[PDB]
RNA sequence: CGCUGGGUAGCCAAGUGCGGAGCGGAUAACUGCUGAAAGCAUCUAAGUAGUAAGCCCACCCCAAGAUGAGUGCUCUCCUA
RNA sequence: UUCACAUCGACGGGAAGGUUUGGCACCUCGAUGUCGGCUCUUCGCCACCUGGGGCUGUAGUAUGUUCCAAGGGUUGGGCUGUUCGCCCAUUAAAGCGGUACGUGAGCUGGGUUCAGAACGUCGUGAGACAGUUCGGUCCAUAUCCGGUGUGGGCGUUAGAG
RNA sequence: UCGGAGAGAGGCUCGGUGAAAUAGACAUGUCUGUGAAGAUGCGGACUACCUGCACCUGGACAGAAAGACCCUAUGAAGCU
RNA sequence: GGCCAGUGAGACGAUGGGGGAUAAGCUUCAUCGUCGAGAGGGAAACAGCCCGGAUCACCAGCUAAGGCCCCUAAAUGACCGCUCAGUGAUAAAGGAGGUAGGGGUGCAGAGACAGCCAGGAGGUUUGCCUAGAAGCAGCCACCCUUGAAAGAGUGCGUAAUAGCUCACUGAUCGAGCGCUCUUGCGCCGAAGAUGAACGGGGCUAAGCGGUCUGCCGAAGCUGUGGGAUGUAAAAAAACAUCGGUAGGGGAGCGUUCCGUGUUAGGGAGAAACGCGUGCGUGAGCCGCGUUGGACGAAGCGGAAGCGAGAAUGUCGGCUUG
RNA sequence: AACCCAGAGCUAGCUGGUUCUCCCCGAAAUGCGUUGAGGCGCAGCAGUUGACUGGACAUCUAGGGGUAAAGCACUGUUUCG
RNA sequence: AGGGUGAAAAGAACCCCCAUCGGGGAGUGAAAUAGAACAUGAAACCGUAAGCUCUCAAGCAGUGGGAGGGGGACCAGACC
């Protein structure tokens, strides 16, 4: 939640799961909260492909 | 200046913890220093200015400070 | 006086959290479309 | 905040001034060991308040340490023991360079306040600290002079803080107020003042005008 | 203290001095000043005035262990 | 004198409080020591006085009632174990209560009327009375919290006065 | 009333000797609320640097001592 | 049916009642739910209220009750209305131009409401009483006329009058005004004794009602892997199950002695005592010891003075103060 | 109504206590009776071993009632013409 | 109520501290850490040394995560 809220525009943690299950990503198991700090450019690729 | 008190206090709190950082661990001090200038001109809404009491008390009875 | 105070387990039938909004009782969990089944967890390779 | 600079002097016994009208007044006699030289002024610019810092009791240099005597020789004055300031409103004209102020400023001002260390009485009981009453001396009683009850019952479960117990009574300074001045002596360096100052003859004594 | 008669310095009061001040701030009850929602009115909804032994400050003392640990002045760090 | 609402308010009704007597028997009987007094608190306002005000069948003095206000005060005694209460002299007034009697690991009398005795009454009697009277041991070096004083260490980013 | 002073034996300090009742372990705050309906131990807030010494005893439903009062026992005993 | 136990003090919550005062966390019953014997989550804490039934592991996911400002996980989410009392925890009778509506009924472009101004008179002081009662101390009805309208008067006042004034009508500006029911949320009523004491901070929304989408949220479910019980009578595999007090049944570990046993082993170190990067569901086993110095395993069996944290147990040792 | 010894390890419907592990199952606080009420006997409800059995849970239908509601036709009671 | 140094007292010649008690060397013994309080010696209890760490802190003292630091190491990622 604290990783996603760094965008500034009002994108919450609930909307990341809106467009995390609509775009069919089965069960990343909140280990994107691990590579959200071990690989912040890769979680920027995660979220920037959730947008598209 | 002209900011309401409690929502400013919550958004100062959410940075004073470190819950805007992906390095947030609630057992260490990952937060950030904040500075609040112009504390004399903090807005409040309704009738806080004449009805909200910051009372305190020492240990002995009859010391509750209005 | 003659107004009884509500003691324990009468305090619990009165001051428990009850969601008395007819909208928020109607809510079921969200439904996503079904997906094809995931493949095998591992495979013997010789 | 005081309404003006005061002096400090030592108590030298008590006596009775005979007024020429016929009355007999009990006066305390004040001496002055050395002039109350203004040593250090602290104004609004270089300090958060404004006060005039005087001292007293010129001594031998062996009696006084290096930071003390360095502070006093920063002002270019004599090495002296006692040292106190008076906080005063920002209209002051006081130079810290050896203003040997003379004692004429209190005679027309027939009201003065004094502060001083009262005489200590050590660890005294509740019968004299807080003016309690003693129990029955007889009739089979056993709580002679004792402190009695201390708190209430079960519901506090403790005793209230600031409760009147025995302890060390005297030793702190006190100020008694609006004490009318009397016959100064411009050659005996002695001021009569009708009252009773805190302490035995010998101690320091703040002598500063009133704050009414 | 054998029992009495007085007493300096201490301690004490019954004795001796002093204190309880403020056209300082904001209020509770109340009296109001203009004054609308109903072209009348009304202490109020805008603004605002007198005022309580009550609240705070001023008053006397302690007080930066106020860990938020203050401020100012001054002294001393040398030989291999 | 007219006049429900200056002041009382019948017949009735609605509340708050937990200070009396009660109801339940929920903690405590391998022990929560009752009533009164002394000492010493602290707190509530449902205000006796002191401060401000409204109304008065308030001419003024003194009031009657009521609003705000609990900072401070609320006497000395004869009777009784007395709480309460009566009376005297007053005082601005001599408030009512909570804090397990507020307070017996701070202190003393009547009492859960203990063991002796007597009077009345009850009982055939032993004995008994929410009847009366005389006499009748009350312990204690504070471990911790709490309190009042008073230090020592360390900290206050060099060390101090 | 209305306490006050003084003299001894203690109390305080030092040197010697040196127990006791008690004790689940104690890193043992206040208010307020809850709870077997009176909490340092649970909850929220506030307050408290650590640790001694000397006094005071409000609490630890403090120590004693399987409540003398009340009731139960198909208990015991004295007496009529 | 056979053998063989406990239990027979219950508690609260909903409904049906009696006793009470339709008072009690009160007492007694009847059906049910929970606790008892139930863990977890929500309820600030908190046996009985809601969800829910804990075999175990995972630094797995989806949910129920309940929540999404911060303390504390998730929406300072969206759109309609409401509240201005911090109501948001609280208790009523009753009062109220509070505010947002809703239903009725009555007046207006032939001027509707509010204010100013004008009139409000004649018989008449209706008849009784009183000194006077002239509408105003009261008793009885409580008129008609001019008219634009005036009531034996709406109140004050006067010795009584006189008089001030109103219901009603006339006149100027001008467009909404009454008076009743009613909800929603509010105000007062509403005051306790140690100290905010109502989770806290606080918030005019982060409060209250109506919908829309998602997320957080248990030890629930799902997934991946073990264990055991029942089928079951061998193994494998399958399905169901596996909270538990009083209690019942099944299976095991350990101790000292005895048969094998003058056992294997052991002054090249047995038992003890202390040790583990080992194995078991666990009671425990096995292994290692610069300590110690002579006994004694396992397996297959048997018998107990057989297993310790409780008895104001008890005996020694040693603390606290 | 002494003390010591013995019956006597009196008796106690009372109090405290009763020690290793794992797995499966799992209550009751009710009735009746009691010189009984904090005890006990039986029933109810457990465990285990059986023998007969074919039911449980949903839906429908049929029977007797006299509760809730209702009502004044009986028994009372009551307001008014 | 109080048993067990050794196999054999071979029970410590002599030197030092020194009034003794005791202690250290030396000597006996396989063992003197088997020394007459003498055989294995555990727990409570009292200690001393080494590593890390506590003086703004509310706690049935744990447990889950683990900052920083220390130690040996060999499956150096592991263990305490």
């Amino acid at each position: 939640n604290a990783a996603i809220r760094e965008r500034g525009v009002y994108y919450n943690y609930s909307k990341f799961i809106h467009d995390l299950y609509k775009r069919q990503l089965l069960l990343n198991r909140k280990i994107l909260a691990q590579i959200a700090i071990l690989n912040p450019n890769c979680i920027y690729m995660i979220y920037n492909e959730i947008i598209k | 200046t002209d900011l309401i008190l409690g929502r400013m206090a919550s958004t100062i709190a959410i940075h004073i913890r470190g819950k805007n950082l992906a390095s947030y661990t609630p057992s260490v001090d990952m937060g950030a220093f904040v500075i609040v200038v112009n504390a004399d001109k903090v807005a409040v809404s309704g009738k806080k200015r004449t009805q909200k009491l910051y009372r305190r008390h020492s240990g002995r009875p009859g010391g509750l400070k209005e | 006086s003659s107004r009884p105070q509500k003691k324990g387990t009468a305090h619990h039938m009165k001051t428990r959290p009850k969601k008395t909004a007819r909208w928020d009782i109607k809510r079921g969990p969200a439904v996503y479309p079904p997906l094809p089944p995931l493949p095998a967890e591992w495979t013997i390779v010789s | 905040v005081d309404a003006g600079i005061g002096v400090m002097g030592t108590k030298l016994g008590m006596m009775s001034f005979f007024e020429e009208d016929g009355t007999v007044v009990p006066v305390t006699v004040i001496g002055f060991k050395e002039g109350n030289i203004v040593t250090q002024v602290k104004t609004e610019s270089t300090d958060g308040y404004n006060a005039v810092q005087v001292g007293y009791e010129r001594l031998r240099d062996r009696k006084l340490t290096m930071p003390e005597r360095g502070h006093l020789n920063k002002a270019g004055v004599i090495p002296m023991r006692h040292l106190q300031e008076f906080r005063l409103v920002s209209v002051d004209d006081f130079t810290p360079s050896q203003k040997l102020l003379f004692e004429e400023l209190f005679k027309e001002g027939d009201m003065v306040d004094i502060s001083g260390t009262t005489i200590g009485k050590g660890f005294q009981g509740g019968i004299k600290r807080h003016n309690f009453k003693r129990g029955l001396m007889t009739h089979g009683s056993k709580s002679h002079r004792a402190l009695g009850s201390i708190g209430a019952g079960t519901t506090p479960g403790h005793v209230y803080k600031g409760k009147k117990m025995p302890g060390r009574m005297g030793g702190t300074k006190t100020k008694i107020r609006k004490l009318k001045i009397m016959k100064i002596d411009t050659d005996l360096r002695v001021v009569m003042i009708k009252g009773a100052v805190p302490g035995k003859p010998g101690n320091l004594l703040r002598l500063a005008p009133a704050k009414i």
